[PDB]
């Protein structure tokens, strides 16, 4: 959408969760900088009125801040000239049974926005846990249209944010832990009409492939693989849901996202490559037809769900300036591909302790597996890094184009794993593995790292007591801001990693910071409200270390530092 | 199974030592009920048909109505 793209370039706005179609999470604002951030104070605050994990962050457009919650996914609008009043509210009525098919808390990654419109007025889009895509009038909160994307009776929910591209809004999927076969859908923003729907497994017509699919890298695989890499009809329940983030290159008119893990977690029940789960896609915007598809994790054994963010940049590769995507996967590799051809440029370990894979051979594109860290029936596999929580999860990260560095919140979590046999019944969980998690070999649960994604050169690395889950915001002030699960917002100098500021929020953070200018002043805003997968033990009062899909044991200390919460904090000088 | 021996481009799966090429008829046979397998696709067809009703009604009247019984 060219007008949304133009609004994203204005520092008064934060128009999409990823900030802009490149997912830079980088602000050119410098009022707040490495030399004065120690004086940052709380300016004002809001309560969201819910508990549970608060993922994503607010949007700001045309002087209005938009806030969203976890289930029941309430939405509200605040005029930034009158911060105490809610301009409008939208309060969905959803079946409470939606909560029972959410594996890892009732999180929602947030709103999208489109400006007015041949279509006509400016709209806010909300994905509800219960599977509905909702278009609201951005100024009044009036419900314009609402469509059913996903059915909770099949264990199929929504948790990823909508994504606006031209006259379409894209809606993902969720429920791979319940055998949901993944699909992404484009709806027309005017009337909610479904334009196209691309599945992650099964016959080629369902996958929605370009005639020239993977022409540039035929060794990735081309046609028939969404059937031929499964045994029989196991693809029908085969996972590949897309609940993370997208990027878009308007010049190529291509959308990029990752499909999630295959189902069940028990690898022995689904022999084959399981394509096209775990895949980095480049799809044409109008038609949804994939121009490339790279499978990062063939035949997944570890739930390295391939949904993490895609950060676009333009960098030199062997002296030639190249359009790229960079993608820190759950599997502990950082992928950089040519975002026009899909060619692999690099795939390096985000931390050297990753052990499921020895290395990725860049010519074949294949990860060379270490059978010592495989999983399989009738074996308890021990010491695999990463755990299923990943060395990177759902946090949107940030890119400083002047330094050519990505800044990432990283997890340091390892696991034991043993599968078990179980039947598929629609609407029931379909996991089939028992996990125990714990800190990786360096001994802590989190890190923040700065890296060059072409060379793999780490500029700096620092430990964090817990996994850094919510992603990052970087600025021309030479700062990277992030929240921690234990309930801080922090700012570090981007040249060195040095900690310059910290503030104690009410609750842990699982979303990202934003920044924007309003009436000539810079603000930083963030949600506080712990939950999601690391917070499942404290949110649901669980005590068995293997509960919460193995997260409970690893995160058992978190409840010593934070309670649930639900608030927005806004800071300024 | 190191992931590098490929039967065809994009198809490199091998059984681990001692495990079967095919699961059907093995001790690891998932024995899925074809009827359970088909439920989510049937549910999708039904949502798609309801949504098309809502779209058609909007094109006909110029007013959005969610509840398909009220059309």
């Amino acid at each position: 959408n060219s007008e949304l793209d133009r609004l994203s370039k204005d520092d008064r706005n934060w128009v999409m969760q990823t900030k802009d179609y490149s997912a830079t999470h980088f602000s050119r604002l410098t009022e707040i900088n490495s030399h004065n951030v120690k004086n940052l104070k709380v300016a004002w605050t809001l309560s969201t009125g819910t508990l549970h994990g608060h993922e994503g962050a607010p949007l700001v457009v045309d002087g209005i801040m938009y806030i969203h919650t976890p289930f029941p996914n309430n939405v509200y609008a605040v005029d930034l000239n009158d911060t105490r009043k809610m301009l409008w509210q939208y309060k969905p009525k959803q079946n409470p049974a939606a909560r029972a098919v959410a594996c890892c808390d009732v999180v929602n990654r947030g709103l999208a926005y489109v400006p007015a419109g041949e279509h006509g007025p400016a709209k806010i889009f909300l994905n509800q846990l219960d599977g509905h895509i909702v278009a609201l009038n951005a100024k009044t909160g009036e419900e314009i249209w609402k469509m059913e994307n996903s059915d909770i009776a099949m264990g199929s929910t929504l948790t990823g944010a909508p994504f606006v591209v031209k006259d379409k809004v894209l809606v993902g999927s969720a429920g791979a832990e319940l055998g949901v076969r993944g699909y992404v859908t484009a709806y027309n923003i005017k009337d909610g009409k479904q334009e196209w729907r691309a599945y992650a497994t099964g016959p080629d017509e369902d996958l929605l492939l370009d005639k020239d699919f993977n022409k540039d890298n035929p060794h990735y695989g081309q046609f028939g693989l969404g059937l031929s890499t499964w045994e029989g009809d196991a693809w029908k329940i085969g996972g590949g849901t897309n609940w993370g983030w997208y990027a878009y290159d308007p010049k190529l008119d291509m959308i990029y996202y990752g499909s999630g893990n295959p189902a069940p977690w028990n690898e022995t029940m689904r022999p084959g490559d399981n394509k096209w789960t775990m895949t980095i896609w480049g799809r044409d915007a109008d038609t949804g037809r994939a121009k490339f598809g790279y499978q990062k994790t063939p035949h997944d054994e570890w739930d390295y769900a391939g949904v993490n963010y895609m950060g676009l940049s333009e960098q030199e590769v062997d002296g030639k300036l190249t359009p790229l995507l960079t993608h820190p996967d759950r599997n502990g590799l950082v992928y950089t591909l040519n975002r026009e051809t899909g060619a692999l440029v690099n795939a390096f370990k985000i931390d050297d302790t990753v052990n499921w894979v020895k290395k990725v051979d860049l010519k074949t594109g294949l990860p060379i597996r270490d059978p010592e860290y495989s999983t399989r029936m009738d074996h308890n596999a021990k010491g695999i890094c990463p755990s299923a929580m990943g060395y990177h999860n759902q946090g949107i990260e940030s890119y400083d184009p002047d330094k050519k560095l990505f800044f990432m919140g990283v997890n340091h979590i390892c696991m034991d794993w043993e599968p078990f046999m179980l039947p598929y019944r629609a609407g029931q969980f379909f996991v089939g593995a028992t996990l125990n998690m714990y800190p990786g070999p360096k001994g802590m649960l989190g890190q923040v790292k700065a890296m060059n994604a072409v060379t793999g050169k780490m500029e700096w690395e620092v430990p964090e007591k817990f996994a850094v889950w919510g992603g990052t915001l970087a600025t021309a002030g030479d700062l990277v801001f992030y929240g921690t699960l234990d309930g801080f917002i922090k700012a570090r100098d981007t040249r060195t990693g040095e900690l310059k500021w910290q503030f104690q929020l009410p609750s842990g953070v699982i979303g990202h910071p934003i920044t924007y200018q309003h009436n000539g002043k810079q603000y930083i805003a963030i949600y506080s409200g712990v939950g999601g997968w690391p917070g499942v033990g404290l949110v649901f009062d669980l005590k068995d270390p293997t509960a919460g899909l193995g997260a409970v044991g690893a995160f058992r200390e978190l409840a010593h530092y934070t309670q649930m919460g639900g608030s927005v904090f806004v800071f300024s000088l | 199974y190191d992931g590098t021996h490929c039967k065809a481009p994009g198809n490199c799966w091998e059984p681990k030592p001692g495990y079967p090429d095919k699961v059907a008829g093995s001790k690891y046979d998932p024995k899925h009920d074809p009827n359970e397998l088909n439920k989510q696709a049937e549910s999708i067809k039904a949502m798609e048909a309801r949504n098309q009703k809502r779209v058609e009604n909007y094109a006909k009247t110029g007013k959005f109505v969610y509840k398909v019984e009220d059309i």
